[PDB]
DNA sequence: CTCTGAATCTCTTCCCGCGCGCCGTAGGAC
DNA sequence: GTCCTATCGATCTTCGGAAGAGATTCAGAG
């Protein structure tokens, strides 16, 4: 057994029992391997930019009769890396270069070119790149593309009751949904006439398509219907009985011959009669003329002699018609079999709607129904009809759509073309008619086998296609008209349409979300959201219980708990922990192979429609350490049904008890106990915790923290193994070991940590070291904590000591009462960093300046600016302080002032300048910083190679060919001028001094390039001269009104900040830190929070025994004994750990991190039994009831009965109150109508909205209302007369008439509608 | 308007008029230059099709756009509907002198107060503050007083605490379904930043305290203060508008405390002695000499208001408990002690409070309600009424009840395994076997909770009502009655599929114990349905209330008595057998339509237009009356309104 | 031969507050 | 690079709203 060097510092005591056979996949492979799938070229041309190019090129005009064609593409390295790009505020992007070859043919000749011109990689655009954290950077702002989930291409059959006609019956419908191009709907009319339409246009008679494909009705009838024949021999019109065509229906008429009668008139027909029908060989039989007089004919019948019609396919027969046509010599008359149950006549019925004659008349009807007002025309019509279904420019089932289609038509194969074909539509019709004949089933729409995930690497491939589609339309014309003589490919194309397409996508699409960089969980659970909304999806306002609800295939694929309750429940889901995207995009999830009777430890991923074909055991099911099930019969799910089945009947097993959830819920301990309301609100509140100041560890967790904090990319992780060379909380630098070094390198990995910086939500993000100088580290160890982490565990909140009890009502209803001790400790203080910016311009009156020489202001304000016109770093500032002394010509003091209300310390400034514009000493101050920071880190390589190279001189001197009359005092390349002879050592000296010079020249260009990065200005917007951004850090504390939450979806405002003496304290005199209310636990059934408290209490107790054993100077062998006795506690828990191997050093180093509570894991559905919590509390010296008697610090009286006390984990949420408290006396008003502005970002007035006005009207209160909506609001006179009457204290109003109502009058009178006020 | 740098905001109409005027410039040209019919029919079409845009863009074949297919908002799009003047700016509009904050509970408030932050009061009341600094002559005028407020000088608070000293401020949450959703309170100043609201009133707002923001408005004029104090002040609104039922209905912790205070425990310290009054009952409690729920006898006095309305005071021994003696001290002097002599719970105390309003009236009732609140909080504190997992009680018969029912389900299965029962019958009987198990588990668990308390009566054990923590909360009506505790420790029971059809194998577990993965996953088909319903419903409910006020708003009570003799007839609603509502629900407080006779003949009982107030409806309940004819607003023959008598009792008064 | 039944099309409605976040005419000709 | 003029007058606006009601279109016949 082994633990990595960052595990072996706080080995979380694990209570899990099921052995985790599959370790959690890298939590963002959803995203990264999607974008990698876009960005890689791939000669198997599907997927990626290359697939899109090969979707358009080769490209040509017929009249140009020449082409240009895509050869290959290259993607250059990005002009600025992520860190610098995120400073400079551009987007992190890469230049796209494409080998286009233009080919010039000739007339008359064979096509052999007159010339062709490979343009040496024409520039095509700048595609953004994904950062390894899975995020794009789009205008310095960091953005995330959520995966979409939408209806896969294919064919889908559907039906409903009551939603249509409601006379008990149901109507059936088929759709073909291509990936790109037109939708085709087939549907029956109630009277089972069949109809078709494109793109939800008008309804058409369905055979209009078969007509359009030029089947005659005779052929259609041979495609759809079974034949029944009459042979006019042995007697007039004998009949071809196929026996099985009579079963269950009544023999209402005479059928007999030759010996035993099968079934006489009026009786059902059955098997024994059919067998007698077979044994008599009923190949022809006598039937009454009423039977033939029922028929509809199959085939066309002219009279050959007159040459003229008597009957036609699907025309209906009668005795006299039969007589004349058989009399005309047509001795075989042929018709259809149409039993109403099994063979309904729907296509013949459709031929009774049909207005068409044949192909052309249908194409006429198509073109007139689709493009009303354009002329139909034989040469023109096909340029509609073919581009509906048969042409690549406008119809495309991708490979997934073809697969799904073929699977539903039960085809043998799935390598198929993306267009339809005649037989491809006909098969849909046949399958739809089988459904109406009752012999088939409709698909469940909302099934994760019918909806597939699209992620970034596919949405961007489509938007890039829209680009190439608009270049198609330009380049075809330019090629067709062009001379082909001077044009080269970089004339043929230009980037602007591609760049528009892809930049608008990544910038502004409904799915290019601005990342919730709130804390490391919220980064991740956002990068793996599954969204039903957006382009090609549904809409949040326009769906109902059919899709919001969970479905049985969600299990293991989508988390049922973690969805953002509100107007879009379940239109957003979170992709479950273990789930994965299949090749095609369907969600698939891993299961264990059950081989005969033993659970084999191999995992097969199952998609949602493989799963229904097996029976799959629930993850809890026990096994015998050989791996046979222990239970003789076991719970499994099967076909959405679940029940018990035999041992060795079951065929797959779940991989882990965590498989059903997302990371967002998988982090709740004891989730096994909570109402799924309160699980949901928990798993939504964890992603809102703001990173507190001094974050640590949850004492009770699930062991998922060790993964969320690492995979979220925000802790800095050791890229290669080695030893810590230096640390200073800004840099960490690692001497990588030679077993993982690359041979020419210096061999030294710096990590410049990010310090105090705004998150996208204004919380700070300073990384801090966890290493010590000279400490060893191994690849993948956490070197530095992120925000909200410590030692690499996720740590949103603080393990506050809580007791559950009423307290004089301060924790009524939900509220949290808090002791002053928590605020004094800086437990929940949090740092909020704002960014304020002053732009400056080349305006129409002339160019602005930044200066201290501001007009109309004296040193009373300017004392905080430097001499340049920017605030000093470390200035502490408040409302109205001038941060940046901008001025405008013709001079106007427009300067950046700190907005009202806010306050903070100015932690940093940045300065950006156009080209050809002068700097200033705060630009030179920033240059001095950044230059020096680049140069230092470069020197720490050049120094290391210089030292190595002079050793490489010294050693091969000192070992042999010594010249050491004096040695180390000398400049170690002046060592060359010593008198060594022209034996090889002097030539080694000369060569290695040339290697030393070239080592200098190497950095002599590397530092020049770096300084050139810093020396330059930046790509400002048009009009601006320069911009400066100034950052205010605020250390906000905690106060009444702030919100805190547990993990269990318990939440409250904190209501009072009680002084320590008022907190309850125990029989040992320690006060409780928080007092939660009890009644929420039964009333909202989230009792898992109690077991977290008790297990938390035990967690404190073990640290309590350890801390005592470190204050007392216990020897390690006794201390190790107690720690070991803690890890081995419980049943056959999964984990094993041997402090015997920890070398004493690391036992003390471990104890020094347990000494405030042993951290515990309670994996989600696999937790501690109660009997193991008691066992831990008994190992501490604690009361196993979990409860303690408490006393009230207001009197020292005892409380009656003990109360729960223990260490809950509590999160401060980002809804803290000073960010919401607001009030307005008077200020701005809007221009169009004079009502007040609305906001906090503007000094706004609260909306006395519509419902409040009914509320006043429902008291008698008329004067209040009159005021509220005029004098206080709108009447431009009355409010200034009111204000003066109030300062005069007159308490009287003059109410007038609101100017918004006069706006209405003019806006009506701006129609030709004379509205007017009237007098009497 | 210009925006960020030298760019005009795309100001839609000016793009529409621009279309028109361009087209008109061309059409004047091509008319005077005398173009042929086909050309002028072109421009004339394009002009008509442009003025079409300017009036009501998008009633055309397609709305015209100037961006990524954003339709430009035309005039008629400015008038109508949810973003247009009538709803957006006329009917309700933003207002000055307002602010908002997170509310938080303030237990010490008297019912009429709320605390609001000094920062807000100072930024809200500014006009009134200047109206004192000039009146002190301490500031020269606005120009100085503005600065003197900005500097936040030491005087200003003593001025503020004179400005505000009794100026009602209006607090309302949003949405605000009903009149009780805006109320006025006298403010009291606070150091923090939250609005301290009164505990009992949070229920009216449906203000939970979990971070639920609330807006405040100052009324400016004298008339707005007189309306606020007379009508909207919380003391004037103890009743619902909708039904004769209090809205001050006690907060869960208050009723928990009063339940705990008034129980009897058959063994206690100081049990069985005899006392001369509540005051020495309290000395006995507070010194720790008697336990609060100990049995005792006390001398009591109580008061009754006679047939005239004047007090008769009476005195007796009473047999009771220490805590019922202490609680009697809070009741105003006119109620009978028989209302307190019982272990109180949420229904029992609501009627307590209601009877106070019945007998004394409003002004004592609001103070009595305040005292109840303070009392309940204080004894609920001493009670230490915690919750703890050792207090979840599982009846061990549960194990047998499953192990029995499982085989009987398998009997239905074995018949099915022999074809001996139909595919419908197998299912619809199995789910009834699970129901028969579930009722038994629930019944055994409620018996076990009551069973957990038994104690020595100085010799031999005897049982009493269980002090088990979760059972106090159920049996008191604080929170979480039968349907919750059943799930916490009984069984979770049957669950339903998405299409409502029932699961063949229930959740026989409960949240004290673990759900396995499947039981949990099926559990979410419940809860996610219930959340989808909430988020989906909250639209249609609002569109319903809109349609209603916007049809009802034309009515006002406008005559005293329209003079009808017509009306409609009220009976208990008798259906499905028994009566689902009695007559005293329907008829109370309407006026009689016609003379109401004695059951029988010729004896009249109520004159023909008398309000049937409570003493009349109790009288009808003394009689064998079944049907009563009353006036109803549908029959009131007032034109353009309703007469008062036809409407009858005002429920809030 | 069009008169009362019914049939397909479009128009209109969809909680209240609130807070963030960003993003904001183009193409061609002189 | 700036200023002025115009929009697919050589396509393709999205299927995944329901409803609910009206205006407007057609049956079986007296
Ligand atoms: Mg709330
Ligand atoms: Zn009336």
């Amino acid at each position: 057994m082994v633990y990595s060097y960052t595990e072996k510092k706080r080995i979380r005591k694990d209570f899990g029992k099921r052995p985790q056979v599959l370790d959690v996949p890298y939590l963002l492979s959803i995203q990264l391997d999607s974008f990698q799938k876009f960005i890689e070229q791939d000669p198997e041309g599907q997927y990626g930019l290359e697939a899109a190019f090969r979707s358009v090129f080769p490209i040509q005009s017929y009249s140009g009769n020449s082409e240009l064609q895509y050869v290959s593409y290259r993607l250059g390295e990005p002009v600025f890396d992520v860190q610098e790009c995120q400073i400079r505020g551009v987007t992190y992007s890469a230049p796209l270069r494409v080998k286009l070859r233009l080919v010039i043919y000739e007339r008359e000749a064979p096509e052999g070119t007159v010339k062709d011109i490979k343009e040496q990689e024409v520039y095509m655009g700048e595609i953004p790149l994904m950062t390894d954290n899975g995020t794009f950077v789009i205008n310095g702002t960091e953005r995330v593309i959520v995966s979409q989930l939408h209806r896969s291409p294919g064919v889908f059959f559907d039906s409903d009751k009551g939603k249509t006609h409601s006379s008990g019956k149901v109507l059936y419908n088929a759709r073909i949904i291509p990936y790109r191009g037109s939708w085709l709907d087939f549907e029956f009319d109630p009277k089972d006439n069949l109809f078709v339409r494109i793109d939800r246009r008008r309804k058409l008679p369905a055979t209009i398509i078969l007509r359009a494909l030029n089947y005659t009705t005779e052929q259609i009838l041979d495609l759809f219907f079974e034949k029944v024949i009459f042979e006019i021999r042995d007697n007039k019109l004998q009949m071809e009985l196929v026996p099985e065509r009579l079963r269950g229906e009544t023999a209402s008429f005479d059928i007999e011959a030759n010996g035993k009668v099968y079934v006489e008139k009026g009786r059902r027909i059955t098997a024994r009669h059919i067998r007698q029908l077979e044994k008599d060989d009923v190949k022809l039989i006598e039937v009454p003329v009423e039977y033939i007089a029922g028929k509809v004919v199959a085939k066309d019948y002219i009279d050959e002699s007159t040459g003229e019609l008597i009957c036609a396919a699907n025309m209906e027969l009668s005795l006299d018609l039969l007589a004349k046509l058989s009399q005309s010599g047509h001795k075989r008359i042929e018709t259809l079999f149409t039993n109403d149950l099994d063979h309904g006549p729907y296509i013949s019925e459709t031929l009774r709607v049909d207005p068409t004659n044949d192909r052309l008349s249908a194409l006429v009807e198509i073109y007139r129904m689709m493009r009303p007002g354009e002329p139909p025309t034989r040469e023109a019509a096909e340029s509609l009809f073919e581009n509906l279904f048969f042409s690549e420019d406008r119809y495309d089932l991708s490979a997934v759509g073809r697969m799904k289609f073929n699977r539903s038509l039960l085809r043998e194969e799935i390598e198929g073309s993306g267009i339809l074909s005649k037989d491809d539509i006909i098969d849909v019709m046949k399958k739809l008619i089988d459904i109406r004949n009752g012999k088939g089933e409709v698909d469940d729409i909302d099934h994760l086998g019918n909806r597939r995930i699209r992620s970034v690497g596919e949405m961007a491939e489509n938007q890039f296609r829209v680009g190439l589609v608009r270049v198609e339309r330009a380049v075809k014309e330019r090629l067709s008209l062009g001379d082909l003589d001077t044009l080269m490919p970089q004339d043929m194309i230009n980037a602007k349409p591609i760049s528009a397409a892809v930049k608008e996508f990544f910038g502004s699409s409904q799915l290019s979300q601005f990342m919730d960089q709130n804390n490391p969980l919220s980064e991740i659970t956002h990068k793996r959201r599954i969204s039903a909304l957006g382009p090609g999806g549904l809409t949040r306002e326009r769906a109902g219980f059919e899709v919001r609800d969970v479905h049985p295939t969600h299990y293991g694929r989508v988390c049922p708990i973690e969805t953002p309750e509100g107007p879009n429940i379940g239109l957003i889901n979170s992709l479950s922990v273990y789930a994965q995207t299949n090749e095609y995009g369907f969600l698939e999830t891993p299961y264990r192979k059950v081989t005969d009777g033993v659970v084999t430890d191999e995992i097969h991923y199952l998609s949602a429609i493989e799963e229904g074909n097996y029976v799959i055991a629930q993850a809890n099911s026990n096994l015998d350490e050989e791996g046979h099930f222990v239970e003789d019969l076991v719970t499994c799910r099967s076909k959405g049904e679940s029940s018990l089945f035999s041992r060795d009947q079951v065929d797959y097993m779940d991989v882990s008890t965590q498989q059903v959830v997302s990371v967002g819920a998988s982090l709740i301990p004891f989730l096994e106990h909570d109402d799924a309301n309160r699980a949901l609100m928990g798993a939504n509140m964890q992603r809102q915790a703001v990173p507190t100041l001094r974050a640590d560890k949850p004492l009770v967790g699930t062991g998922m923290e060790r993964a969320v904090a690492v995979d979220s990319g925000v802790t800095a992780v050791a890229k290669r193994g080695g030893v810590v060379q230096y640390v200073d909380a800004s840099r960490i630098v690692i001497k990588v070991n030679e077993d993982e070094m690359y041979p020419g390198e210096a061999g030294i990995d710096i990590y410049n940590l990010t310090k105090y910086t705004r998150s996208n939500q204004n919380t700070c993000i300073n990384q801090m070291p966890c290493v010590s100088l000279g400490e060893p580290v191994e690849r993948g160890d956490v070197l530095a904590d992120g925000p909200s982490t410590d030692l690499g565990e996720l740590a949103l909140g603080q393990n506050m000591r809580v007791a559950f009890m009423p307290w004089n009502g301060y924790n009524f209803e939900d509220s949290i009462l808090v002791s002053e001790r928590v605020v004094q400790e800086d437990r929940f203080t949090t740092i909020h960093i704002q960014e304020l910016a002053c732009v400056s311009r080349d305006t129409k009156l002339g160019p602005e300046e930044i200066t201290a020489d501001i007009p109309n202001v004296g040193e009373a304000a300017l004392s905080k600016l430097d001499e340049s016109g920017i605030v000093y770093i470390g200035a502490e500032v408040t409302g109205g302080d001038i941060l940046v002394g901008k001025v405008t010509p013709k001079v106007k003091d427009s300067s950046l002032r700190v907005p009202n209300g806010v306050s903070g310390t100015v932690i940093d400034v940045q300065v950006f300048t156009r080209d050809g514009v002068e700097k200033d000493k705060r630009a030179l101050e920033i240059e001095e910083m950044q230059l020096k920071q680049a140069k230092k880190d470069l020197s720490e390589e050049l120094q290391i190679l210089e030292a190595g190279l002079f050793s490489r001189i010294r050693a091969v001197l000192v070992a042999g060919g010594v010249e050491a009359e004096k040695l180390d005092k000398l400049p170690r390349d002046r060592w060359l001028e010593l008198g060594l002879t022209d034996e090889e050592k002097q030539n080694q000296l000369e060569q290695l001094a040339e290697q030393y010079d070239e080592l200098k020249h190497e950095f002599e260009k590397k530092l020049e390039a770096k300084r050139r990065k810093i020396t330059q200005g930046d790509d400002l917007a048009p009009g601006v001269l320069k911009i400066v951004k100034v950052y205010l850090a605020v250390k906000r504390r905690i106060q009444p009104g702030d919100k805190m939450a547990g993990r269990h979806g318990n939440k409250g405002v904190i209501s009072k900040i009680n002084p320590i003496e008022d907190m309850p304290y125990d029989e040992n005199g320690t006060p409780v830190d928080i007092v939660l209310n009890p009644l929420g636990v039964p009333s909202r059934m989230n009792i898992g929070q109690i077991l977290e408290t008790h297990l938390g209490m035990a967690a404190k107790g073990i640290g309590d025994k350890i801390n005592a054993m470190l204050k007392q100077q216990q020897e390690v062998a006794k201390l190790r004994e107690f720690i070991q006795r803690a890890y081995d506690l419980g049943a056959d828990v999964r984990q094993k750990v041997d402090l015997s191997t920890f070398s004493d050093e690391e036992v003390m180093r471990l104890a020094e991190n347990l000494r405030k509570g042993m951290p515990i894991a309670t994996p989600v559905f696999d937790g501690a039994k109660e009997a193991e919590i008691k066992e831990l509390l008994k190992l501490g010296d604690l009361p196993t009831s979990g409860q303690i008697r408490l006393y009230d610090g207001r009197t020292g009286e005892q409380f009656e009965r003990p109360v729960t006390v223990g260490y809950m984990y509590m999160l401060k949420l980002n809804h803290l109150v000073d960010d919401k408290m607001h009030a307005r006396s008077t200020g701005s008003y809007s221009l169009v109508t004079q009502q007040p502005l609305g906001g906090k970002a503007q000094f706004g007035g609260q909306r006395f909205g519509e419902m409040e006005v009914w509320a006043l009207e429902a008291y008698g209160a008329a004067y209040t209302l009159q005021e509220m909506l005029t004098v206080k609001s709108d009447d431009v006179n009355g409010r200034t007369k009111m204000y003066k009457n109030i300062v005069d204290g007159n308490h009287q109003m003059e109410p007038g008439m609101p100017e918004s109502f006069n706006v209405l009058l003019k806006e009506i009178r701006s129609l030709g509608i004379n509205i007017e006020l009237e007098d009497e | 308007v210009p925006l960020d740098g030298g760019r005009f905001a795309t100001s839609d109409l000016n793009d529409l008029y621009r279309r028109v005027i361009n087209r008109n410039n061309r059409l004047k040209r091509l008319l005077d230059l005398a173009a042929p019919d086909i050309i002028v029919r072109n421009e004339k079409r394009m002009l008509q099709e442009a003025v079409d845009a300017l009036l009501d863009n998008g009633r055309r074949g397609r709305a015209i756009t100037g961006s990524n297919k954003r339709p430009l908002k035309s005039l008629a799009d400015m008038i109508k509907g949810k973003q247009g003047r009538f709803r957006q700016n006329l009917l309700g509009k933003r207002v000055d002198y307002s602010g908002r904050s997170v509310i938080t509970v303030g237990p010490y408030l008297r019912l009429h107060q709320c605390g609001l932050p000094k920062k807000m009061a100072l930024e809200l009341f500014k006009p009134f503050i200047y109206g004192k600094l000039e009146l002190r002559g301490l500031a020269t005028t606005i120009k100085a007083a503005k600065k003197m407020v900005e500097r936040e000088e030491a005087v200003v608070w003593d001025i503020l605490d004179e400005v505000i000293r009794e100026h009602p401020v209006l607090l309302n949450r949003a949405p605000t379904l009903h009149r009780l959703g805006i109320q006025a309170f006298e403010p009291v100043l606070i150091e923090g930043k939250a609005i301290q609201l009164h505990p009992l009133v949070c229920a009216a707002y449906n203000a939970d305290f979990d971070g639920d923001q609330m807006a405040v408005h100052v009324p400016l004029t004298l008339e707005a203060q007189l309306e606020a104090r007379a009508l909207m002040m919380s003391t004037n609104n103890i009743l619902s508008p909708a039904n004769g039922e209090p809205i001050i209905v006690p907060s869960q912790d208050v009723v928990l405390g009063l339940y705990y205070m008034t129980r009897d425990c058959v063994n206690a310290k100081g049990e069985g002695m005899v006392l001369t009054g509540p005051k020495e009952a309290e000395r006995l409690y507070r010194s720790g000499l008697a336990s609060l729920h100990a049995r005792v006898k006390v001398r009591i006095t109580e008061y009754e208001k006679d047939a005239n309305g004047e007090l008769v005071a009476k005195t007796s021994l009473k047999d009771t408990t220490v805590g019922r003696a202490i609680l009697w001290m809070i009741v105003p002097k006119g109620l009978p002690y028989s209302i307190v002599n019982q272990a109180l719970g949420k229904k029992a105390i609501s009627k307590m409070l209601n009877t106070c309003y019945r007998i004394l009236g409003l002004k004592p009732t609001v103070i009595f309600a305040d005292q109840i609140m303070y009392t309940g909080f204080a004894y609920a504190a001493r009670s230490g009424a915690s919750v703890g997992i050792d207090d979840m009680v599982i009846p061990e018969k549960k194990h047998e009840i499953i192990s029995e029912a499982e085989a009987e389900v398998a009997e239905i299965q074995e018949q099915f395994q022999s074809g001996l029962v139909t595919a419908g019958e197998r299912y619809n009987k199995v789910i009834d076997i699970w129901a028969a198990a579930n009722d038994r588990v629930s019944k055994a668990m409620m018996d076990n909770l009551q069973t957990e308390t038994v104690i020595n009566r100085d010799g031999q054990e005897e049982k009493q009502v269980s002090f088990n923590s979760i059972y106090m909360m159920a049996d008191s009506g604080a929170r979480g009655s039968a349907a919750q505790i059943r799930q916490l420790a009984g069984m979770r029971g049957l669950m339903a599929k998405p299409d409502g059809s029932i699961i063949e194998t229930p959740i026989t577990a409960n949240f004290r114990e673990g759900l396995n993965v499947l039981q949990y996953f099926i559990s979410t088909h419940g809860a996610r349905k219930g959340l989808a319903d909430t988020a989906l419903k909250t639209a249609n409910s609002g569109y319903l209330t809109r349609r209603l006020v916007d049809v009802a708003q034309d009515l006002v009570v406008t005559e005293d008595d329209c003079g009808t003799h017509e009306g409609i007839m009220m009976t208990p609603v008798i259906e499905g057998g028994d009566v689902k509502e009695p007559l005293r629900d329907r008829v109370l407080g309407r006026v009689t339509a016609e003379d109401v006779l004695k059951p029988g003949t010729a004896d009249i009982l109520v004159p023909r237009n008398t309000l049937l107030h409570e003493q009349w409806c109790d009288l009808l309940e003394e009689n064998s009356v079944d049907a009563v004819k009353v006036r109803s607003v549908v029959s009131c023959d007032t034109d353009f309104g309703v007469c008062a008598h036809c409407y009858g009792r005002d429920l809030a008064r």
